[PDB]
């Protein structure tokens, strides 16, 4: 039906990464992303919410870094009444944004262990925590993971216990590195030039240069975000009036002179 | 911030409710209440 | 407008009301201040009615054109105290 | 126009400015490499003349200190929760001014979830809220200042990475107190201009070869606030003296 | 109104204090163990024309329910009979006279810089009552030994103490006029005396006067009215002098 | 008559500041042991004090917990209260003119402690719901068992609030200290038993018994009495004869 | 009165001190071991002591929470606060002068000494707010399953919560110690047992395991005996069954 604008490139570890969404999308099962930084594994979570959940699924993304007060974590657990200075109103929300969908977490590493064993002990069995007293609710929500540890790492530093960690990751998807991608990174430059030359609202081209490219291939970009891509095009954008761009800044403390 | 049960604040407001308040709602009575309204500005005096 | 020329938005009698100001006995003046406090209630009850009609307006063009335009068969479901959660009053109220 | 608060003379001051002027027409997220006592919101007040929301002017507001807890109750905030009653999204920020651009400022103390928090705000991310959901998107553009080499924390690992690449689109360096040199004489007068104004003093009545070589001694460790205290004291004293009196310096403790 | 104490330095701040009294700028000094620049600027006023104005001093140690802007307008309708029989509140107070605070060392910096932002817009309001405020009314307050190097250590706003006072009261040395503190102390221990029903003072020893110099007051008034009352106590009798000076009321024996 | 023991000539000095004190209607501290008991001779020194007939308040440091002055010292007598409003009484107020003595002050909250005292200098009640808050005259009296200074210089009290919540602060002679009152004490406890557990006589201290007795380190001072009592009391079931060892230490195990 | 005794020496000297001190109303502490039934010893003695025809009624120390250690003390009187329910029962006015069986005393935090300080003065209940504190002795007593002195060497109880104890700490003596109604004890348990397990009789376990016993640590000094013999016997399941090859290792794995 409809098709989230993607970048370009000759990846076919991305299309049968692709594929593989494609086939765990008829399945409901957890869904475990090996994405480091900058990867944009929540793209590829987001997409795979539009075809793995069922047609206008409800979507919630909710990382458990983000997370202030490991009290405020139990309120994101539903609380009947009783709780906090003012227990007038109580709808923690997440299990109903759980309810009905899907899922996703980035960097769950950070969790506390008893976070991530209530977080066991309510997707197994499906149950819902409650924060008031309630009778526990059954709520059929998928999930979808994407962390950047790797998760032997974390069972040989214990953070994830065995039943934890093996009910948590029931399928893989490594997300391919920005480095591994050469030819495909250089393609995906282009389109993303492309796009950003269309938003800048400039008629004229944005051009490139030989020793740019080839600088942005010594260039790490440990993340293949857009954020990385949006870097080098405000690189670019910060040249005006000249059909085709050179060179560029790594950094604005950097070459500051 | 998660402590329960504790010091309690003085209320600074009140329901106040007044049957007053409740023939101003008039349940959204639009001509009845235009009859209403009529009929309370002639029982009440220097009114129109 | 909710026919906002059929809305009544009748006022007490100024004129009457500066012959109760300059009322020389004080019982009539009281009686004039009883009156004029009357006036006052009505006066809020008829803001009160036409904010409620003017938020409860807004409230229903929030979804009202996507109803119209999407058809009576493709009407999403509505709830009072959803409306009225959206409109931050309160729910008796908009009811 | 703004009243041009601040006119710096200086040329790298004039880039910095067309850059700020570049920036207030995009609205995107943008850093601002400030350090302490310099650059106090003069920055933004150009950006809020070159804003795209010229005629509405943005909630600016960037300096705040608060607590954790109090940092994370300005992010979030909601009438059933916390200690607070009846009053949802007290701080406001987005709602401070809708568009415009948001700003921030000593973003080092915020914790991880802060900083998280911040990272999700410099993309297109929804409201923080205690209890239930925020789908409420409200577009507005992002700006931050902290005196502090946020690569170092990153590498030190005291705040999140992602947060710092992405907010740190273009980093606008600014010049502090130290590096205003030829400009301190123009300063110190436009302030002596205005402390008369502003002290009902008839003008300035003229400074001292002293003064001067007094100030420029000063370590002055803000780029206005030593030139604020400077002025202060000025007009006390001269505003009885009728004369430059020489220096007149502000201390916090007197003795003999 | 009372004997206050009398060195160079003091009496020139005191002058000082006198014709800033006049003016109703806002006043906040730090504060000494011994003090009393409080009590001498609380004078200053008396002599000046804010006398006959409130005199309200709120030592803002204490919070009761919500109080911070509840404690400012202190005018809360609802939840009560529809009728307050006193709910002026602290900022209504404040207005029309002079405006004391204290224990605001250890008052919350947000309280602080929300006070101060109020001093020029007087954004004042509440259920029970509001006012534009801009009273126009002198303030004063007790800054409590208040390091700026904490305001540099960020423990308090820096902007929120500076905006909220352009000039301070400075501190005057304990150990100027020192023989003026032993008339202090002949006065206080004579006002005891007076107030034990003692039959009079017996005299003291030069030798327990020097020892008073070498214990050098690290109290000043505030050690010194202590040591003499303990020295009088002590001595339970009036029959001769007292040749005995105790530094400390903490005494091992 | 309420007085208790006193036999040393330290604790006449002490009876002697005591009357010293009487004179002064100022606050003071009275410092001693665990057990000493020194609130029970200020709780005296009051009922001698110029307020013969006069209250007396026990407010006790650590019966108070998340409450203002208002809550039980001060009172909510007047309206407009939280939530409900309704007449509250206040300790702190209905003690005026009498004695309000604080058990165990040195254990109280710092912040507390300094609004407390700043409302002490001031005489001032303030707090909410009354037009005047005018002054007190009841007995501000403290008794603990920790010594104040090693505290305040860490910390755990306002040093300047206890300065001047400080005036004739005086702590009294270890019980231990004293080793008089030994058999006097022995003596009156022996007859309060016999007389409560209605045994026929003391049956007395051998010399075993007094020997112990005065090697006896008595940490617990007058409390450390109360337990030689009790272990009496063990004793009491040797009434027949004269007790050979009445002291024991509860710490040890028999047998 | 529903307490199998140890029908030892020891246990029959701690039961004669027990009936001693049954008269005496003053506070007690239990030092007994884990396992030492101290809960039931002390009620036996509540139903001897001389209020027999008294409202007893114990209750857990560490049980109350942290955020209303002053609503456990005493009910709040409901002046202030949302709380519009007149004043809750107070602990000592719950216990009414009646026995309030203080268990696992060892446990309290440092504000639950804070309060018992208050505590331990003669009755003096003070609501939250109340007019007058009222008096009410009730007969106070303790258990130890931790070291009270060991305690007081670390600091983390009072002093003051030391002087508490007014008698001396009855202790039970180990499983190891007593050793002596072990086969007795363990007759009776498997009879309960039996008669739980719906079987008329049954063979004891006691051929060769009150040898193992004797090699036994036994940390669960009464109970866990009790626990292994019934586990045992639901093992084993039949009467027909020699005491033989009959173990309890809960802890251990079995191959
Ligand atoms: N194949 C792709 N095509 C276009 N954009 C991409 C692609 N992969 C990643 N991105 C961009 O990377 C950005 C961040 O990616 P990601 O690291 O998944 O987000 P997160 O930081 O939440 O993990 C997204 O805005 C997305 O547009
Ligand atoms: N100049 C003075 N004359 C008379 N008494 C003084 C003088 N200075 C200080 N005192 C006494 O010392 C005490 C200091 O009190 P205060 O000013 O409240 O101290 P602080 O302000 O440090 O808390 C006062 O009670 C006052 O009686
Ligand atoms: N003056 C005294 N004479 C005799 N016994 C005393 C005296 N003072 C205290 N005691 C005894 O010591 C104990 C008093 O302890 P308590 O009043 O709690 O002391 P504290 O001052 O440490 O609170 C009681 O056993 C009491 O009989
Ligand atoms: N004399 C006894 N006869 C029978 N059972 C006993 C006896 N003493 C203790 N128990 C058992 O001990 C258990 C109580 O545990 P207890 O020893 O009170 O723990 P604690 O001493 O740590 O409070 C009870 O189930 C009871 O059956
Ligand atoms: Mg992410
Ligand atoms: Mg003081
Ligand atoms: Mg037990």
């Amino acid at each position: 039906a409809e098709y989230k604008d993607n970048l370009l490139g000759e990846a076919n570890s991305f299309l049968e990464v692709l594929e593989q969404v494609s086939h765990l999308a008829p399945l409901d099962k957890p869904v475990l992303i090996i994405g480091e930084r900058g990867t944009g594994k929540e793209l590829i979570a987001s997409r795979l919410h539009y075809l793995s959940s069922r047609w206008q699924g409800p979507f919630i993304s909710l990382n458990c870094a983000a997370l202030n007060e490991n009290l405020l974590d139990s309120e994101l657990f539903g609380h009947e009444a009783g709780a906090f200075t003012g227990a007038q109103k109580r709808h923690p929300g997440r299990f109903e944004r759980a309810d009905g969908g899907t899922l996703f977490l980035d960097e769950l590493a950070t969790a506390p262990m008893m976070v991530q064993e209530k977080l066991l002990r309510v997707i197994e069995y499906g149950e819902l925590e409650r924060v008031g007293g309630s009778q526990p609710l059954q709520v059929n929500v998928r999930l979808v993971c994407a962390t950047n540890a790797d998760l032997p790492a974390m069972v040989n530093e214990g953070t994830f216990r065995a039943d934890l960690l093996d009910r948590l990751a029931f399928d893989v998807v490594q997300l391919p590195p920005l480095r591994e991608r050469e030819s495909d990174i250089m393609l995906m430059a282009e389109y993303f030039a492309i796009q950003m030359c269309r938003e800048i609202k400039l008629p004229l081209f944005p051009g490139f240069t030989e020793r740019a490219r080839e600088t942005l291939l010594n260039y790490r970009w440990p993340g293949n975000i857009r954020e990385l891509k949006n870097v080098v095009e405000r690189s670019v954008y910060r040249h005006g009036t000249s059909d085709y761009p050179l060179d560029d800044i790594i950094i604005d403390p950097f070459k500051r002179r | 911030m998660k402590q329960g049960l504790q010091l309690r604040l003085s209320q600074q407001l009140a329901m106040t409710p007044q049957l007053q308040q409740a023939i101003r709602l008039l349940q959204l009575s639009t001509l009845e209440l235009q009859q209403e309204l009529q009929q309370a500005l002639e029982s009440n005096p220097l009114l129109e | 407008e909710l026919n906002a020329d059929s809305i009544p938005r009748l006022k007490i009698n100024q004129q009457y009301a500066a012959m109760g100001n300059s009322a020389r006995n004080d019982a009539d003046g009281q009686f004039i201040r009883s009156n004029l406090q009357e006036a006052r209630w009505l006066i809020k009850s008829l803001e009160s009615r036409n904010d409620t009609l003017l938020r409860v307006s807004r409230c229903i063009v929030e979804q009202q054109q996507a109803f119209f335009e999407q058809g009576e068969e493709y009407m999403k479901p509505m709830v009072l105290a959803d409306i009225a959660q959206a409109v931050e009053m309160h729910e008796s109220t908009i009811s």
